[PDB]
């Protein structure tokens, strides 16, 4: 395709902040990638921000420092950013820019793609039709995740959400083994993980843990330490999504993308906007944050005629534990469902501190069902939730009514509360529970009472499951 | 025919509303009766039902066409109403017949361009008016109205406009009025002398 | 014994009911209005800038 | 009287939201005590 | 009746001009034809919105809730043009109507109207929820011209006193209801009961009129005294002793 020699300029009409203005450029185009070479020999990349006649502006990625007026080369590429996607990238580790960092070789690209991606036709959407298992009993049993659902995970500063993310990574998978393990051996599942805006301790911890779990043969990893250039923050997600797309729809696999710390994404985007001199929007965040998060989240689902899917589990932190902060508000609007973690539960030394009372789901009704699972799921979930809500409000009642006036059934509700928080929720970092184990523990916890109190379960399944 | 979007077709005259809209369910049909050629609003949130009203009106109503407008929706609603086409079928001529032959859909997703999201509701109004002009009884479900509100905020985000309230541009009220105005019964302009009307159902999503 | 407990428990119920009623019909609306005013003022201050 | 006297601010928003939450919890806890008291009243008058 | 109609279909900028045009016509008929005229502008809130829209184009300095600073002077230019002038016979009365967004009374439009004009009515919605007609609050209503509108030779000798005492009883009645909402019926003293029955009776009698019932003024004063007679004479503090002596017992 491209065959022309590239240009290079020694023109610098000025510099200001993280930008560098030049001119006398022939037929510039927007979003063109630009290299730079300083007097001391360092090489730095960049992108074109502004274009006006023969004037140009380039935001230098690595940060502007020591750029002379007359001694500075500026080569142009003439193409927008393009990713070298390839199936073989699994088992590797990269930085934000895509340069490998695990002592490995440059990726022998199998195909080149546009970093931005393209919108997917709503006509060719396919509704989800089956669940998955994340390895967490609290999440699978109480709140199903379909193929193609977009469930965020709200957390706050000071909670162990990162440990939960690592646990989800090292145990995510499928439950097709309902019928037979022989037909289950056909596994076509992979995970792509995008650590962004992460401090150094957590980056090392992630790398070590992922390497320890022994399933790195199906994990792609992207790291962007908080040291690296702030603009690389808002380029890491695009690379991750392009890779996930190429794997999903060109290899017919089942990919699970997990994004971390979207608050840092928001902050980096804010800084880019403010450097770009644009007028501020609400709360100092730019107006089109909605559109931007939309174009990031909307790349998933299922495609008619392709055997594959993309599931999204973004994570983010709520400043000041404020549920009406814009980032969680917009994230909730665009996405489907929500999962909480609560300070008090972590403060009860319960791991994972997953607060199911305000945790919802949107596709649970259709993710589960006969065949893809047992026939005894939805009623069990309803009963567990109802029992737990009764138990908690009843503890609130006994707090003042006195334990002496309590009925014996009241003690049964308290027993349910304590056992539910002792066994169902608490699992431990490596106790890989399956869905079937989770439902077994659920039935065991339900066995405390007679079927008469269990008024959310149909009698037909009571005659089968309750007397076990 | 090609017709500009941001203007209203002429008619002979606007007429009073003097007929009640037919709804399949006696509840909200005998208590809080909607009117043919009326204007209404319904809350909309997950778990209770919003497109349930769409199904009920699309099958069991005297309307001659349904024009649905979507903003920030999934392929679910499209595929499910596609399933309603051979499922929700009516014995109008003693024969079950698909809703696909009657209704039309215009929808978009969030990740499509902003201006498209804004132009969606106007093209929907135009289509509703055009089918009304042919002597029919249109019903237009302009759902996800709060999404259109966010779309207007987005448009104003790149115009250096003064934020009237929470970023909402000043002319939000003008656009609201100009939208809900285009409705009501009319004797149509032309030799045949027919009569029809348009209803609107704006799904508020607080 | 029963009658003594009844007569005292009557005024006990009365004082408890008065306390809950006074709490639910005085302070909560006041705080809610104060929060509405605060949100408005914060909006004003940001828009000026 | 109709407004608790404080300078508006964000920190103030946090403290007032917390005070509202405290009032709500107090109301619920009082409701539970009233439930127990009326239960005792009814059981005393039972027979 | 001369009519001026601007539906939502019309471009918003014309809404700036229409009021002044109608008002000019009124002034002509008031001072060049010596007729008596009444003006009714409706939904000036929409006018304020249109003013905000046109101002935002020029980027003028804002005020509270983003309205123009000079919006006050502009509303003054509209409202004031009213009254009666020496050497003539006509007169201009004006009855603007405006809606209150979110019932927030501190909103700039109603406030600046309250500054310019000399009164208010404050239609209530609580009464409308009780299905009462015509549902008009009186506690925050105001009429600055009453001090010379009434008196001996105009309506009746004690017209002002009836007004003062009725309002006072209404206010204390609302206070007693707000008190009853917490303390309970046992804590009520006798005068609380008198104030509450006064509140109920006054609401169902004075306020409620009907779609076309048109009471004479003297009938209204007779009814007001009928409501005042409920209380014993030794509690109507505001009324002078003389009026109570000559009117209360009947």
């Amino acid at each position: 395709y491209l065959s022309q020699p590239r240009l290079t300029y020694k023109t610098v009409s000025g510099v200001n902040g993280p930008l560098v203005i030049l001119d006398h450029v022939k037929f510039p185009r927007y979003a063109e990638i630009v290299h730079l070479t300083l007097p001391d020999g360092t090489k730095r990349s960049g992108q074109v921000l502004e274009v006006s006649g023969s004037k140009a502006v380039v935001q230098v990625f690595e940060g502007t420092s020591g750029i002379d007026a007359k001694k500075t080369s500026c080569e142009f590429t003439g193409d927008i950013l393009r990713t070298p996607v390839s199936e073989d990238m699994l088992g590797r580790v990269f930085n934000g820019s895509g340069k490998p960092i695990d002592r490995g070789p440059v990726v022998l690209a199998e195909d080149f793609l546009d970093i931005m991606g393209q919108p997917i036709n709503p006509q060719c959407r396919i509704y989800p039709e089956e669940m998955i298992q994340t390895g967490i009993s609290a999440i699978d049993g109480m709140n199903s995740i379909a193929r193609g659902q977009k469930i965020p995970i709200f957390s706050a500063a000071g909670l162990p959400h990162n440990e939960i993310a690592a646990q989800i990574c090292r145990q995510a998978g499928l439950v097709k083994k309902s019928k037979d393990v022989v037909d289950y051996s056909e596994e076509n599942f992979a995970i792509v993980f995008a650590a962004m805006g992460v401090n150094m301790e957590t980056a090392r911890f992630f790398k070590s843990d992922f390497e320890e779990n022994g399933s790195m043969d199906n994990v792609c990893l992207f790291l962007n330490l908080a040291n690296d250039p702030t603009i690389e923050r808002i380029i890491t997600p695009r690379l991750a999504l392009t890779t996930a797309e190429f794997l999903a729809y060109q290899c017919e696999k089942h990919v699970l993308v997990i994004l971390t710390d979207m608050s840092s994404y928001a902050e980096a985007l804010r800084e880019v906007s403010a450097a770009r001199e644009e007028v501020p929007g609400r709360r100092g965040f730019p107006g089109y944050m909605y559109t931007d998060l939309a174009t990031i989240y909307e790349r998933a689902g299922r495609v008619e005629g392709r055997n594959g899917s993309i599931t999204q589990i973004p994570i983010l932190t709520m400043p000041n534990d404020d549920i009406t902060h814009p980032i969680p508000d917009l994230t909730g609007y665009i996405t489907e469902g929500q999962i909480y973690v609560d300070r008090q539960l972590h403060n009860r030394q319960i791991y994972p501190p997953i607060n199911v009372l305000p945790s919802l789901s949107r596709l649970m009704k259709s993710a589960i069902g006969e065949g893809m699972t047992r026939k005894d799921h939805a009623d069990v979930s309803n009963q567990l939730y109802a029992c737990y809500a009764i138990g908690k409000d009843v503890q609130a009642m006994k707090a003042v009514v006195g334990e002496e006036a309590l009925t014996s059934d009241d003690l049964l509700y308290l027993e349910f509360l304590q056992k539910f928080e002792k066994n169902f929720i608490t699992q431990g970092p490596y106790e890989n529970r399956t869905v079937y184990e989770t439902l077994d523990i659920g039935w065991q916890l339900l066995r405390i009472f007679p079927k008469e109190m269990l008024k959310r379960i149909p009698q037909s399944t009571l005659s089968e499951f309750y007397p076990r | 025919q090609v017709w500009p979007v941001r203007q209203v077709r002429p008619v002979t005259e606007k007429l009073p509303a003097n007929h009640p809209l037919l709804t399949g369910q006696r509840v909200l049909d005998a208590l809080f009766p909607c009117v043919q050629g009326g204007t209404t609003a319904i809350p909309g949130a997950f778990g209770c039902g919003k497109t349930v009203i769409s199904q009920s009106l699309s099958k069991y109503s005297n309307s001659d066409v349904i024009i649905y407008v979507g903003c920030g929706e999934r392929g679910n609603e499209m595929s499910e109403v596609l399933r309603d086409f051979p499922e929700l079928t009516m014995e109008v001529d003693g024969k079950v017949e698909s809703i696909m032959k009657r209704t039309a859909l215009v929808a978009n997703t969030s990740n499509m361009p902003v201006a498209a999201r804004e132009a969606s509701i106007y093209t929907g109004i135009t289509l509703s008016e055009y089918f009304r002009d042919m002597g029919y009884h249109v019903s237009m479900m302009a759902d996800s109205t709060s999404r259109w509100a966010e779309a207007l905020r987005e448009i104003s985000g790149r115009l250096a406009e003064m934020p009237a309230d929470s970023g909402y541009p000043a002319y939000l009220g003008a656009r609201l009025a100009s939208f809900y105005e285009r409705a009501g019964r009319v004797k149509c302009l032309g030799n045949p002398e027919r009569e029809g009307s348009v209803s609107i159902v704006g799904a508020v999503s607080p | 014994s029963l009658q003594t407990s009844f007569v005292t428990l009557d005024e006990a119920i009365k004082i408890t009911n008065r306390r809950v009623n006074a709490i639910e019909h005085v302070i909560i609306p006041r705080i809610e209005r104060t929060l509405a005013y605060i949100i408005t003022e914060l909006d004003e201050r940001e828009r000026e800038e | 009287k109709d407004r608790i006297e404080i300078f508006p601010s964000r920190m103030a928003q946090t403290i007032m939201k917390a005070r509202l939450k405290g009032a709500q919890t107090g109301r619920n806890l009082l409701k539970k005590k009233s439930d127990a008291l009326t239960l005792r009243f009814r059981q005393i008058l039972k027979k």
